[PDB]
């Protein structure tokens, strides 16, 4: 999946994020939950509030996904089948918030760096999710 | 929409700290890179041989000051959105007919606009009472379609 | 929803052809085989072996009243729908949290029901009278998601 | 792409249509155009309204995919490969509209036989689309 400059704007921005990509991480959750609308009743359980390691250990998850995607971003659905394992054949959650999480890691790197300002990076990190968001929800041929 | 005069001050405030002057037309490029198969409405802008021809072109300019425009009408009057988006939404329907799955995007870009140039206010109240605002918008946009 | 006493005495009037004494029970039956994945809010009904389970099940005739029923509840009083639908509403937002991406089905299948059971009053004004009819209730169980 | 009963649906349905397909394919048009909200201002180019042989003479096309589609149902994105150069090269149609003649085959059969009463029939016609949809759409990898 992937493989034309979509990625140089990954491995870029992943260049300027460095040691700091499993923070931005953390800061992409609290993003969305800040409204916490929806998912108030769902209780994901892990105190979305401050005051709470699971979130800050979450967004970790995030980063880190994304970095061993970049590993390989050409066998990555296998690394990754245990999330599609787990969302899909567990805890039922909603993709519906991918749209959220996703715009989330451009709101919450504004903070420092986004974007960067390229006719191209603000589509790497949201199209990139593409081969992400496939393969968290891979329909298994 | 439906805020306190405190959190839609602060939303509302942040108009100044924006510069509509251009930052709206800085908007609609940014929308077209993180999705730029909306070429079928754009067709008329021309000027859009490479990404950069979209920042490069004059209206982008002007016309941006149209879309961010709309929006401040509203803070302007919240007392009716529909009725000021009446004709957005009837010229948007019939004349540009844009499927009413693209607002909910053109919202989540601005804000990245302002978190970026401004991020030392993206406060997490000033953000949450800042989708319920602008979504009025989506549907008023929306609400003739149907 | 806005229509004349005309176009909407017939859309209107259907409600005696419609045996909502049970009609409102099929629908939802229908609603799975046409879209099953929605197996994580309907986890409740509990008997759902298999699609035959579904209607064999006693809530979905009982509940099929409910579902029909709100709907009947704003051509008694289409005066304001987010006024009744308040509860629903907030009931399936918070309570449910039922997708916004749902409704639009719903109001395609129970149309079905009608055009088989009663093709012979499909006209093409009864019709096109019956979307932006209950359009309202998709947006009504959505206004208070936002 | 598909395989499973999903298909014996849609060639049973198929069974009782017979040299009716094209015909109510012609219906389904009607259908959703009635109400001609939007489509309103895109004018399709055909007349919309009775007195049209060209709209009779589209839902054969539908109801001829179809066939042409169950010909194969093994092979048919290469033959339906067309479309999608018509719809996505071409005409730059909104895809939107997909969600309405979908539903128009259930509503428009109704006034004959739509989904039969079948616990899986109506998904037939409503996810075998999938396969039609697909090939409409083919990202071309
Ligand atoms: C492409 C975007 C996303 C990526 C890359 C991602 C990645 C991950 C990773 C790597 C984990 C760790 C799995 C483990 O514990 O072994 C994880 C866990 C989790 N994710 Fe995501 N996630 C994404 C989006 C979401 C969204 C949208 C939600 C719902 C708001 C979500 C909810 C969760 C939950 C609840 C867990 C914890 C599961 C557990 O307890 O093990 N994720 N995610
Ligand atoms: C949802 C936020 C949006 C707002 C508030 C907005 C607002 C406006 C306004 C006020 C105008 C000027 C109307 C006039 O010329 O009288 C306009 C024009 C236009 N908008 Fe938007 N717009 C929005 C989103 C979009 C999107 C997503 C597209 C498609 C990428 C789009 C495409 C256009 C086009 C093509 C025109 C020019 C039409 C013409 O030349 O008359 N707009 N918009
Ligand atoms: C959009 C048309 C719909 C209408 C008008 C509607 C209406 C209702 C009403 C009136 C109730 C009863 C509330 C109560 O018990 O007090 C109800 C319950 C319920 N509805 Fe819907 N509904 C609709 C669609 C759906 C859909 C699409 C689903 C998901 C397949 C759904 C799932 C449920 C569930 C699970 C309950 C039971 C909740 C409980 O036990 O309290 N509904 N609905
Ligand atoms: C799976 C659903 C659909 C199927 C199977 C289908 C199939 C076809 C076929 C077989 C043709 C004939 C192509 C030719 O002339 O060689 C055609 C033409 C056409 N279709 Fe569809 N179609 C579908 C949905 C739609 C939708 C939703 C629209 C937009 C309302 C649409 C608009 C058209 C138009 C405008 C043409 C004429 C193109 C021309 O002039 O050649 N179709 N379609």
């Amino acid at each position: 999946v992937l493989s034309p400059a979509d990625k140089t704007n990954v491995k870029a921005a992943w260049g300027k994020v460095g040691a700091h990509a499993g923070e931005y991480g953390a800061e992409a959750l609290e993003r969305m939950f800040l409204s916490f609308p929806t998912t108030k009743t769902y209780f994901p359980h892990f105190d979305l509030s401050h005051g709470s390691a699971q979130v800050k250990g979450h967004g970790k998850k995030v980063a880190d996904a994304l970095t061993n995607a970049v590993a390989h971003v050409d066998d990555m659905p296998n690394a990754l089948s245990a999330l599609s394992d787990l969302h899909a054949h567990k805890l039922r959650v909603d993709p519906v918030n991918f749209k959220l999480l996703s715009h989330c890691l451009l709101v919450t790197l504004a903070a420092h760096l986004p974007a960067e300002f390229t006719p191209a990076v603000h589509a790497s990190l949201d199209k990139f999710l593409a081969s992400v968001s496939t393969v968290l929800t891979s329909k298994y041929r | 929409v439906h805020l306190t005069p405190e959190e839609k001050s602060a939303v509302t405030a942040l108009w100044g700290k924006v510069n509509v002057d251009e930052v709206g037309g800085e908007a609609l490029g940014r929308l077209l890179v993180v999705y730029p198969w909306t070429q079928r409405f754009f067709e008329s802008f021309g000027d859009l041989s490479t990404p950069d021809a979209v920042m490069g072109n004059p209206k982008v300019k002007a016309h941006g000051k149209k879309v961010l425009g709309a929006f401040s009408d509203g803070l302007a009057h919240l007392d009716n959105l529909k009725g000021t988006f009446a004709t957005l939404s009837e010229l948007h329907c019939d004349k540009l007919h844009v499927d009413p799955e693209n607002f909910r995007l053109l919202g989540n870009v601005l804000v990245c606009v302002l978190a970026h140039h401004f991020g030392k206010e993206f406060t997490p109240p000033v953000q949450a009472a800042y989708q319920k605002v602008v979504a009025g918008v989506a549907n008023a946009l929306a609400h003739k379609y149907h």
